[PDB]
């Protein structure tokens, strides 16, 4: 057994246990990943590496995470690109911005990526997003083209609470977004 | 009121290294928006 | 609120959430800080910083840690120097070895060290240790001369379990060592 | 089963920075011993709202 847990309820000016990348900073009790400025990237990572599976044993971890985020856009139509909760190699640095959401660099599976990310995607990139053109939740394994997606209506400026859980016995990864209105 | 859910079988062990770092990313392109996180909780356990 | 927790029941060979310093490393599920070898120092630090107090609210944190450890001397006489659990600045580096337990450099109070340590001292150093010569548990703030001591009889090669708890409301630090 | 307990009032915010790292050390010198740890558990909690 190995367990890692932490909770930050109000982020504060010198939040030393987070690694900030790109334009991530903490400000006014929030973790601000991007400002409403065009073409930036911001990322933030928990400081400790976590052990997700063991080679000796074949054992994979069970985990759960929840967080509440706010996407604040200029208006409901000019919103982009999105947000992601990702799991990546320990030395992960920002990847391609724009519609690649700073985690990936391609629409085709790339085993080198080693990144699993749940995305809250607000912009339709015709080359890889679902043909309905909707805003959406998705699970990305090693490519920005999601292996599954659910359509989502963005409520601009509202807080959304998200729970993501992984059950190692069944390998099911589950994500729930709830707008408290 | 409004909730959304997604479930997929993603054998994590087949894609990611034994030790990983977790976190958040957000980008803007030609269009933009502020993406901010208000709180975060995480717990994992490996038998 | 801010919380930080972890548990490691068995240390693997690649224990990436710990920072190793001096001779520390993991071998056969144990974390080895020193080997039964002369003059070394080993430290292992948990990788995240811990928000222990806040200058904006003035609030301090409550915490518990527990660990099982073993000292394994050549025999019950020739044993030195001891082991430490410490809280230090995020950039902490090994300090002087020997009787300073790789964590202090002076017998005299140094406010710039900014370390408090709970030690389990198995060697008597005339210059700052309990004159009774006993092995002992001590609470050290910024010097190797503890502000408080308790005698303790070392059972060589035996697993000791310790609990260290800090109560922010009373500012009391409690240490318990029990041999099964 | 034999135990030793020690208590001391030590006002931490006087002695440590706001952000710290915790860990173990062990040294040997002229005299020596192997020093190992077999397991470790930790939990901290800061109100930064109340006090506890
Ligand atoms: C069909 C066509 O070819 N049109 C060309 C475009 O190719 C050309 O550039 C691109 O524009 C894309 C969008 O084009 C829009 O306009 C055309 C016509 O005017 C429309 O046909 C088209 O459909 C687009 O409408 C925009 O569409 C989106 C959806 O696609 C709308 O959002 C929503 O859409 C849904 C469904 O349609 C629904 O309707 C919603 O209500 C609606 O709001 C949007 O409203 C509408 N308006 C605009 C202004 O487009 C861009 O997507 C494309 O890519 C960049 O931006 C997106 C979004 O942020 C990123 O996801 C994408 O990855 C990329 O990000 C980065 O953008 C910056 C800035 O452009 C790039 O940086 C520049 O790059 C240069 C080289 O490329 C240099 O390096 C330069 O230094 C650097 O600053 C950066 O490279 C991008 N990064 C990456 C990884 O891609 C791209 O800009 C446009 C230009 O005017 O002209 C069209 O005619
Ligand atoms: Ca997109
Ligand atoms: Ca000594
Ligand atoms: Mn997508
Ligand atoms: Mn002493």
């Amino acid at each position: 057994t190995e367990t890692t847990s932490f909770s930050i309820t109000k982020f504060g000016p010198d939040q030393q246990n987070l690694i900030f990348q790109g334009d991530g900073y903490t400000t006014k009790e929030r973790l601000t990943l991007t400002k409403a400025v065009r073409n930036t990237v911001g990322r933030a990572l928990y400081s400790s590496p976590i052990h997700i599976w063991d080679s000796k044993t074949g054992n994979v971890a069970n985990f759960v995470t929840s967080f509440t985020f706010v996407i604040d856009a200029p208006n409901s139509y000019n919103v982009a690109d999105g947000f992601t909760f990702f799991i990546a190699p320990v030395d992960t640095k920002p990847q391609t911005g724009g519609g690649y959401l700073g985690v990936f660099n391609s629409k085709d599976y790339d085993k080198t990526s080693q990144t699993v990310a749940v995305e809250f995607d607000t912009f339709y990139n015709t080359a890889w997003d679902p043909s309905n053109g909707d805003r959406h939740i998705g699970i990305d394994v090693n490519s920005i083209k999601s292996i599954n997606t659910k359509s989502w209506a963005l409520q601009n400026g509202k807080e959304a609470n998200v729970v993501i859980a992984f059950n190692a016995a069944t390998n099911v990864l589950t994500v729930s977004l709830t707008y408290p209105n | 009121e409004t909730s959304y859910t997604l479930n997929e079988v993603v054998p994590l062990k087949e894609f990611v290294p034994e030790w990983v770092r977790i976190g958040f990313s957000a980008t803007t392109g030609a269009e933009f928006a502020a993406h901010e996180v208000l709180s975060w909780y995480f717990h994992s356990e490996l038998a």
